[PDB]
Formats: C-alpha cells, structure tokens, sequence
RNA sequence: AGGGGAUCGAAGAUGAUCAGAUACCGUCGUAGUCUUAACCAUAAACUAUGCCGACUAGGGAUCGGGUGGUGUUUUUUUAAUGACCCACUCGGCACCUUACGAGAAAUCAAAGUCUUUGGGUUCUGGGGGGAGUAUGGUCGCAAGGCUGAAACUUAAAGGAAUUG
C-alpha cells in the first residue's frame, strides 16, 4: 500500500526535465542530490522523491516515459522528427515515371486534359 | 384495492339489489 | 384529398422559406396561386415564378429572395365586409407599417391596402409578411 | 444543396427518377416493330405488352406478358419505335 | 477573380494523384455529392482533384487574409496530422493544436491554453468534432480536410481528400503551406515548386 | 385540422357542439339545472332569518384543536333545519 | 427606418446572411463572416482589401455553408468550375 | 484596475471600440462585464425575485438562493441573469455580472406614423420559455406598458413606453417569465421588415482592423 | 412514464403474436417478450471429455453434442442473472456481448 | 344444445408452510380448455398516439414489384429462367444520428410546418372523489353491455424530472 502522492510524483515531474543529464540511477546520489538542488521541507519527503526520482530514471532508461520530457529528449526528438527521405516521397520513379491509375482516374485527368503520363489496370466486383 | 376489485365487488352489490328489488316488483 | 391548393402552395413555400431554400416547386399551381403569387410578387416577398405546363393541372416553381417571413392561407374563406378589413389586419399582420391581406374582391385578388382605395370587398384568401 | 435549379434538372438526374416524379411526367416504355422469324411482315408490339400478341405467319406466339415488359420469343428481332 | 497562373500546373497534380488524395470514401452525403467525379467498381468513389485544388487555393486566400500568422489554429486530433499539423505551424504562424483539444479552449477565457483565433483548420471534421463545436460557440471559421463520409456541420470551406491515408493528408497540408507562403512575401517565385519536400509532412514511426 | 371543423356551412355543428360541453361547466350547469333555487338552504337568495333551536360546540377540523361554537337554526321561508357560525370571540352568549 | 424629418433613428442596422438574407442578430454566436484575400497580379495578398461574406449560424449548423460559399464564391468568380447550378 | 484578457477587451480598453453597437453588429461575444460598463456607464439595475432552491442530502436540506436581476437604462439596452449562490448578497453580486454579460440591443418602432422618436415596438413578438409564452403588442402613443409588473420593469428598463401584453402557461413562474420576455424582446432585430431589404456592404470587424493593438506580446 | 421504445418486446405489425412459456417457472409469455439463449454445449463435458476419450473404443470418435432453445420470462432471465438491468442510456444498446 | 373430452385446470379435495394460510408450494380434479349450431360484444381491444392530403434532414438494412449492368452462379465446357451482387425506383414493417422544429419533460420525423395561432373532417375532456353509482330507457336467456345523473364531500388529486 505504498502509493505515492502527486505531490511526490508532481515534485519528481519538476525535477527530471530539467535535470535529467546530471541525475544518476543510483538512489544515494540522488539524495545527495536532492539535498541543494531541491528544497525540501523533510527528510522522510526527500527521500520519498528521491525514490520516485530514482525509479524514473530506470523507467526513462527502457525507452522514453510518457508525461515527463527532459531537454535532451526535446533535441532527441527534433532530429528524428526532420526526416526528409530523398527519395520514394511520391516522385514517381515507381515505374520510373508511369503512374498506376483505375480507368475513372484516368478520364479525370482528361476532363483537366493535364499532360500526364498513365496507365490502366483493370478492376470487377 | 383495484378498481376491477371495486368493480367485482360492486358487481355483486349491484345484483345482490336486482334481486332484493325484485321481491317487490 | 386535397381541398385547398392555394394552401398546399403557401405551405410549401413557407417549409421552404425556413430551410433557407431559394426556390419551391408547387403543385398543381392553380390559377388562383398564379394571381396569389402575383401580388405577393408585386410587394417583392418574392423573386421569379415560372409555370410548367404539364398536360394535366401546372406547376410551378417560385424563386424565393429570403425577405417571406410567413406566407398563408386563412381558411374558410371568410365573407369580409369592408369595414371589417381593419379587424382582420390588426389580427393577422405584425405592424400597421408593412404586410397585406389578400383578398379575393368582385375585382379581382388584390392586397389590403389596394383593395381599400378602390372600395371594394369580397372573402379573405390570405395574408403576407 | 439548398440552392438548385429546379427548371432545369440533369438528364441523368431524370432519368433515375420514377416516371411520374419527373419534371413532366410522361411513360418510359416504347413500341418495337418486330420481326417475324419466317415472314417479312412488321407487327407493332407495346414493350409492356401484357397480352400474348400473335403475328400471321407465327401464329403460335410473338411475345410474352410477364410482371413488366413483356419477353420476346427468342427468335424475333426487333428495333424501337 | 484569379490570375491564370494559380491554375492546377501538372507538377502539381503529378503528386497530387501520387498520394491518393483522389481516392474517396465509400459512402457519400448529400453535402460532398459535388465532388464525386465517378463511382469505381468495388464501390470506391473518386474526387476531382480540380474541385481539390480550387478550394485549397480558395481555402489558402481565406488563411491569408487575417493579419495576423499567430491566430489561425491548425487542429489535428490523429495521429497521421500531427506532423502535418506541427510543420504547417513552423512555415507560417498558424499555432498548433495536435493531440487533444482541451474542451473549452475557445471559450473559458481564463485557462491556460485559451485561445482567440480568427480561424480553425481541422485535419478532420470527425474526430475533430469538439474543436468544430468550441468553435461555433465563438463565431470562428473552420476550414476542414473533410472526405465523403465526414460531416459538413460548421465547416465554412471543406478541401475533398482522402482522410484514411497518411500520405494524402500529408500533402494536402502541405499544399496548404506553400499556397499561403505564395500569397505572401514568402515564396515570390510561384514558377517553381517549393524547395523542402512534401514528405516530412507525412507520419512518422516509431 | 385541429379538430373542430371549419367550413362557412358549419355554424350548426360548431353550435351545437358547444352547446353539448358546456355542460361541463359546473357553473353553467348550475344555473341552466336550476340547483339553487330547487335544492338549497337559501332559495337563491343572500339571506334568510331563521329560529334559533339549539345551540351546538363542534370540533374543528384537523390539525386546529378548536371548538367553533355554532347555532341550529330552522329557516321560516321553508322550514330547512341548517347550523350556522356565530363569530365574533363570544357572542354565543347573545344568540340565545 | 426614419422618423418624420428623415434622420435614421435605429440602433444599428444587422448584417444580412449572403447565402440567405437571413438577419444575423447580436445572440447568433454560430454565424461567421469569412473574409477571403484579394489578389491582384502575381498572387499577392495585398492586405487591407478583402471579399467579404456573412454566413448566419442556420446555415453552418444546417450543414450547408460548405456549399454557400462554393455558390458564392463561383459567382464572384472566386472559384472557377467548381459549384453547378443544374444537380 | 482592469486587464483585459481577450481580444474585445483590449480593443474596448484601449478605445478602440467606443459604442456597444459596434459589438452587436458584428456579434462579438463579450466575456468581460468591464466591456459592458466601459460601453453602456449608466446601466440601472433592478432585482425583480429571491427565492430560495433546496437540495436533499443525507444530514438536512442544502439551501441555495437563486437571484434574477434586469440590467438596462431607458434607451434599448437589456440584460437578464440568473445565478444561484449560498448567500443573498453574492448572488446579486454575480447576478448583476451574468446579467450585464447577457445584454442584447431591441427594436423600437412606431404603431401609427413615424412622427417624433420610436415609442413603441416595430412589429409584435413572442418569447417562449418553459411553458410561459410571452407576447408583445405594439401600442399606441400613452397607452404605456400594458403588463405585468415584473414584465412591465423589464420594458421600463428597455427604453419602451407603449406596448400591449398576452401571456400562457405558469405565468406565476417569475423565471421563466422573465426569460420568454428576455426572449420576445430580443426577437425584434430578429424580425425582418421591408425597411431592412436593402443591402449593405457588410462592414469589416474592430477585430479585424485593429488586430494590431488588439492581442499584445 | 414510456420506459422502452419497443414497449417490453418485438412486436410493430403484428397485434398478436402467440404465447410461450418459460422454462424456468412455466410462464406464458409472448414469443417476441421472451428472452432467449441457445444452449450449444458438449455432450459429455469439457472435464470427463479426456476420460471418455481414453475409455472410448473407436480410437478417433467424434464428439456429439447437444441443443436446445430456452426461453425465459423477464423475472426468471434477471433471477438467474441473464439480462443484469442497466442504465437508462446502456438498455438501448442491443449487441450481443 | 349436441359432440368430444388427451393435457392443463376458476370451483372443490388434500399435503405441507405459517401464529394463522379457506394463498403462494405439491398431488388429484368438476366446469372450462376443442368442435358444430346459436348467444354476448367486453380487454392495458395499446403505438395508451383517429382518418384523408401536402411539405420539411442524413444514412444503412429489410419485405414485395418493376427497370438497367457487355456483373457472379450452375446441369449441355455458354444460353433464357432461378439464386446472388451493384445502381435506381414504387409501396410496406421498422431502425439509426441530429435538432432544424416541438414539448412540462420523458421524448417525437412527427407528438414538426402553433400567439408569425385557419388544408378537410369525426369522436372525446373540463380539479379530485361520490361514480361509470342511483334511477329511467334499450339490448341480452343470463352474465351483464350501451346511455347515465344528483345530493354530499373535498385543496388538492395528478404528470415529468432532480437530490436524498
Ligand atoms: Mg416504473
Ligand atoms: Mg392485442
Ligand atoms: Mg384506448
Ligand atoms: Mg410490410
Ligand atoms: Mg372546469
Ligand atoms: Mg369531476
């Protein structure tokens, strides 16, 4: 019955996004830790978030923790997010340069007569 | 009590006096 | 059955007006609707009505402008004498200003208010607004 | 659509509507000048018939009545109007 | 009206086909019936992609025409318009609302995210639902990307896409950037195509 | 239709319908069946003296817990035996 | 409207919906009034100058804005080929 | 003092918004009362019930007061509130502030000719809440306010001197009363008259001109 | 008040349908009021299967099994617990899980 | 009033239960349950929603009829037909989402197109009891049906929904 209060879990919810690269996975250190960058009222609440602060980083080290995000993931992210492949981006180049349309497709592009190249599969049911 | 008990027992009254009614008609 | 086709046509008209519709068809669009449409038009509650002539009774389909408020029929049609016309138009119309009572008269479907200046009466067919 | 022209429908529109729903009603069925298998002659022969109609030469039968048009006889040929 | 050059060029229309945007949904209301080109056997419709473009070009003038980039919300609620979304908000102004929507961030005027935007472009009129209602409390525009099957309630201007892929809405959004960096001191150069590449519009996994 | 009819040729039946539901009124049904002025203390009318026969204490209603303090009286226009309230804080004593 | 020596005497006068003459009142916080970019040469925003349409809430809630607009702005010549009138 | 938080509120503080019609014609919301006393100052304000509203719970009855109070001067401006709070005074405090929020522009019209100012309403209306249905008559010059007295200080606190009333259901209903009323009164820019046909080039919002000033960094 | 759309039952065009009777109390009610489960269970069991099977000449036998249509009154399916009453907005929903 | 009468089963019998149990529960069981020839004419006879007509919003499914696909399906390696699929349409039983709109609300595609009140028409109601009672009439073999008050009494009865 060892459930731990928001203000345990919303006290390491401020601590490890923005201290993330200096924390350790080691919960001694984090008390140690939490002496001076946090400023807390008891012990026993100290090592309480500690606890908590401590298991986060575990649960951060398996892959990123939904809710919480340090600055280093921020960075981590963008550069994953500015995927731009060079190629296969709907250039054509699937049939080097013939596009694959039903036959409705292709009198649309001949009611905007748009020169374009095609082709015709054919279809039922 | 119902209505269709009102309505049973009434019946009863109601013929227990067609009968009563007619010892003198 | 129907009764009264003057009646089917300012409803219809009316459901339409609300939807925000632009036009209506009617049928069978009568003679006694053309004249109602007539003066209803002549006031500018309505656009362009143009009758298809089918072989059998008409239609017609009435361009709407959105400026009807309510276009209806006052059933039975009621004998009007003409000092009574101002009880019917303190009772069916919103202001003194503006609206009319169409009344079937001796002379002809006219409006209230044209009605009044040739003293005439006649049954009151309807009202617009 | 909330604005339309009502006057003038599509011809596509009108045609999937029923018969005496369009703009002006009026009958999809037509007549067919069949042909007799054998001889030359021309009988004038309602889509709809609903009677067993007879030419000379086939006078064993010409069409069939069903529940609508009526089924030609599997041998005859035809051409509208 | 509008200058010959916004006419759908066949650059356009090259990857506007390629994404399948054209690629309609199976059953159609009586508000999307204009755009439904044809019905495919299999019983897939087909949109125009001329109706398409001219109302993402008209769609493009209507977002280009508040003065301010910082208040026209692009709202995305799937997960396939969540890059859309973000990278149409780095282009221009255009504040993002991707993920949830936070019911009453039109109204309540004293939350944290409460905004005042003079327009909503939503991904999805569907799943988008509560971002199109909180903006009819508060006299807003919304611009949807809307299919044949989505609904047309409180959707001022509707660009007919294929909202089942990603590809589809990726471009669709892109699009929509380049056209109001056209109508801008932005990307004067309309002849030709915008440098960066449609595809980091599309999703992105894991 | 709304029920009722409507036609110009229709007075009749919206007459006698009327007519037929105003029955309904008790009111009306009062005066047209003449209940006052057949079966009634007072024949229709505002007052009535009468002879005082004897004096009666009854019990008040629920929840009151009172007594009211009322006369018998024989009326003389038609002799109905009726009781009737005295009220003032006493003046039981001047009834007699 | 006017008073016996003319002299409008009217609060205000309320914008009418351009897709159905409707009065939008001063309680209708469904109804938009969408403003589309003019364009002169060269596709340039040109801001200041706008081609200006009021849709009341009836219509949007209605569901039938979408192709208000589309009306309008093909009759404006906004929109080219898109709106038909015969359906 | 006061620090708006909306667009309409920097623009009304600012002064760039100097009449309440401005918001009416556009249909701007207003959120902020400051918006309403910066524009309509010498808004009288009446209290026309206080009733108190219960609530069953487990250890007694839970009691609540429920206010109503009309906002409005003499010259068509009206506003309506209803608040229910623990005590009598906070729910004048808060019913003044729904009520300012609430305020709606009416119609006055001429039953006869259009000789001096408006005098009456410009057509007859009708406002409908719960059952009660209220109806509202355009009267002739001195008739006055032909109405109940809770309706009637509605109208005296609308701008109205003459207009004739027809009531339904639980009138005795104060709420709702009010509220069909509130509703009627509102109708009459709703209501469309021949003097209205003309078309108008539909003016550009505050919002958008003065979008610059309006929503600072 | 109306607390059903279909009152209790499945009946718009009939008027009169027939009776059945549970199987549980023999009540008579009407075919389209009825409850009803389809019982399709085994002929032996899911726990005597492996013994049969062991102790069943005819190395490969298929198992048969057994069928029949129950029909409950409404007091008898909710004492039994087959329907379990929901809430206002949960009884419209009609699917079978 | 004949026939027939297996089962179930007002009445009745009886066994338990219970303080009592002329009830629930168990076992019998007459009338009835079935049929023929005649009666009665009532049901929560219900969708508690008269009938005819017009208009107003989106969808899918289904029953019956019809129309069209160079559609699938068969025994003669295809034909017609049947069955099936798709797209329409007419009529019907309904259903789903929404609130234009209505309503007191529950809810309603009608219970909408109603103080902006009139398509045509029939029936019924006027606070709760007394009371569908008394009497009269009429129908019926009877049961009872239809018609149907008054004296008197009464500040409420009631509908929908909310918290407990
Ligand atoms: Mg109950
Ligand atoms: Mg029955
Ligand atoms: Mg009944
Ligand atoms: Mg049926
Ligand atoms: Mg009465
Ligand atoms: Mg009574």
């Amino acid at each position: 019955g060892r459930v731990r209060t928001k203000t345990v879990k919303r006290a390491s919810k401020a601590l490890i996004e923005r201290y993330y690269p200096k924390l350790t996975l080691d919960f001694q250190t984090n008390k140690r830790l939490c002496d001076e960058i946090a400023t807390i009222q008891s012990k026993r609440l100290r090592n309480k978030i500690a606890g908590y602060t401590t298991h986060l980083m575990k649960r951060i080290q398996k892959g990123p923790v939904r809710g919480i995000s340090f600055k280093l993931q921020e960075e981590e992210r963008e550069r994953k997010d500015q995927y731009v492949p060079e190629v296969s981006a709907l250039d054509l180049s699937r049939s080097n340069g013939v596009l694959n349309v039903d036959n409705q497709t292709s009198d649309l592009v001949k009611s905007l007569g748009l020169k374009l190249p095609l082709s015709v599969i054919n279809v039922s049911a | 009590m119902r209505a269709k008990w009102r309505k049973k027992r009434t019946r009863r009254l109601k013929r227990k006096r067609r009968k009563v009614r007619a010892r003198s008609k | 059955t129907r009764s009264s086709v003057l009646a089917d046509a300012l409803n219809a008209i009316n459901n339409a007006e609300k939807t925000g519709k632009r036009q209506v068809l009617i049928r069978p669009s009568s003679k006694v609707i053309i004249k109602f449409l007539q003066v209803m038009q002549k006031h500018g509650y309505i656009g362009e009505f143009e009758y298809i002539d089918d072989h059998r009774s008409g239609k017609i389909v009435v361009q709407l402008n959105g400026r009807l408020n309510k276009c209806g029929v006052i059933s039975p049609r009621f004998n009007v004498k003409i000092g009574d016309i101002e009880k019917w138009t303190a009772n069916l119309l919103p202001a003194r200003q503006f609206g009319y009572v169409i009344l079937t008269t001796s002379a002809g479907i006219m409006d209230h208010e044209e009605a009044r200046r040739k003293h005439v009466s006649g049954k009151i067919l309807g009202f617009v607004y | 659509v909330l604005v339309q022209d009502l006057l003038h429908p599509t011809a596509a529109s009108e045609a999937r509507k029923h018969k005496l729903k369009t703009l002006v009603q009026g009958p999809r069925s037509y007549f067919l000048d069949v042909k007799c298998p054998g001889c030359l002659n021309i009988t004038t022969v309602f889509s709809h018939a609903q009677t067993a109609v007879t030419c000379e030469s086939c006078s064993t039968i010409l069409c069939t009545p069903t529940g609508g048009k009526a089924k030609l006889s599997e041998g005859t040929s035809f051409r509208r109007k | 009206s509008l200058p010959a050059t916004f006419d759908l060029t066949p650059e356009d229309a090259q990857l506007l086909l390629a994404a399948n945007t054209h690629l309609g949904a199976r059953n159609v209301q009586v508000h999307q019936e204009p755009y439904v080109f044809n019905a495919r056997p299999d019983g897939v419709h087909v949109i125009n992609v001329g109706k398409t473009w001219e109302k993402l070009v008209l769609a493009a003038r209507i977002i280009a025409a508040i003065p301010n980039p910082e208040d026209v919300v692009a709202i995305s609620s799937r997960t396939f318009g969540q890059r859309a979304v973000l990278k149409f908000a780095a282009h221009t102004g255009a504040t993002p609302i991707a993920g949830r929507f936070t019911p009453g961030s039109f109204t309540n005027y004293i939350t944290r995210s409460f905004k005042e935007p003079r327009l909503v472009i939503v991904t999805d009129p569907r799943s988008d639902a509560q971002a199109i209602k909180e903006a009819s409390y508060v006299n807003i525009p919304v611009i949807a990307l809307t299919d044949l099957d989505s609904p047309s309630e409180f959707v001022d201007v509707a660009i007919p896409c294929n909202n089942r892929g990603k590809h589809s809405i990726g471009l669709i959004w892109y699009l929509l950037a380049r056209e109001v960096l056209r109508l801008r001191g932005a990307l004067v150069d309309r002849t030709q195509p915008w440098s960066i590449m449609p595809d980091l519009y599309f999703y992105r996994d894991p | 239709g709304k029920g009722k009819p409507r036609g110009l040729n229709s007075a009749r039946k919206l007459r006698v319908h009327r007519r037929n539901n105003r029955w309904a009124e008790n009111n009306y049904k009062k005066r047209l069946l003449g209940t006052a002025f057949k079966s009634s203390p007072f024949g229709g009318s505002s007052h009535a003296k009468g002879i005082v026969l004897e004096k009666l204490g009854i019990e008040s209603k629920q929840p009151n817990s009172a007594i009211r303090k009322c006369v018998r009286v024989q009326l003389i226009k038609n002799g109905k035996k009726v009781t009737a309230f005295v009220p003032n804080d006493g003046c039981l004593n001047f009834v007699d | 409207m006017e008073n016996d020596k003319g002299q409008l005497v009217e609060l205000y006068v309320p914008r009418k919906c351009s897709a159905t003459n409707r009065i939008i009142k001063a309680d209708d916080h469904a109804s938009v009034q969408i403003n589309v970019a003019k364009v002169d040469e060269e596709g340039r925003a040109i801001p200041g100058e706008y081609v200006t349409y009021a849709l009341s809430g009836y219509v949007r809630s209605r569901g039938e804005s979408d192709d208000s607009l589309n009306r309008l702005a093909q009759n404006d010549g906004l929109l080219k080929n898109v709106w038909s009138y015969s359906r | 003092g006061w620090v708006p938080v909306t667009k309409l509120g920097r623009l009304v503080k600012a002064g760039k918004i100097t009449t309440i019609e401005e918001i009416f014609l556009h249909s701007l919301p207003v959120k902020e009362f400051q918006i309403i006393d910066t524009l309509l100052p010498g808004l009288q304000d009446e209290v026309m019930n206080i009733k108190p509203v219960q609530k069953q719970t487990r250890a007694g009855q839970r009691t609540r007061f429920k206010a109503v109070v009309v906002v409005g001067d003499s010259n068509g401006h009206v506003g309506l509130g209803i608040k229910t709070a623990k005590e009598v005074a906070g729910a004048i405090r808060a019913g003044i502030i729904i009520a300012k929020l609430s305020v709606i522009p009416i119609r006055r019209g001429y039953w006869g000719t259009n000789l001096g100012q408006p005098h009456s309403l410009a057509t007859k209306t009708t406002g409908k809440c719960g059952s009660v249905t209220v109806r509202l008559i355009p009267a002739p010059r001195g008739s006055g306010i032909v109405a109940s007295p809770a309706v009637k200080k509605l109208l005296q606190l609308a701008g109205v001197e003459d207009v004739y009333t027809q009531s339904n259901g639980k009138t005795r209903t104060l709420e709702n009363t009010l509220k069909a009323a509130f509703v009627a009164i509102g109708n009459t820019y709703g209501f469309l008259t021949p003097n209205l046909w003309a078309e108008q080039p539909l003016p550009v919002s505050p919002l958008d001109i003065y979008s610059d000033e309006a929503s600072a960094q | 008040p109306k607390k059903r759309a279909s009152n209790g039952r499945n009946k718009k065009g009939r008027g009169h349908v027939k009776p059945v009777r549970c199987v549980n109390c023999s009540k008579s009610i009407p075919k389209d009021k009825a409850i009803k489960r389809m019982a399709i269970r085994n002929i032996v069991e899911a726990a005597a299967v492996r013994d049969l099977s062991e102790a069943s000449v005819y190395p490969e036998y298929a198992l048969p099994k057994t069928y029949n249509k129950l029909h409950y009154c409404v007091s008898c399916a909710i004492h039994a617990r087959i329907v379990r009453v929901r809430s206002r907005e949960d009884r419209k929903n009609r699917a079978p899980p």
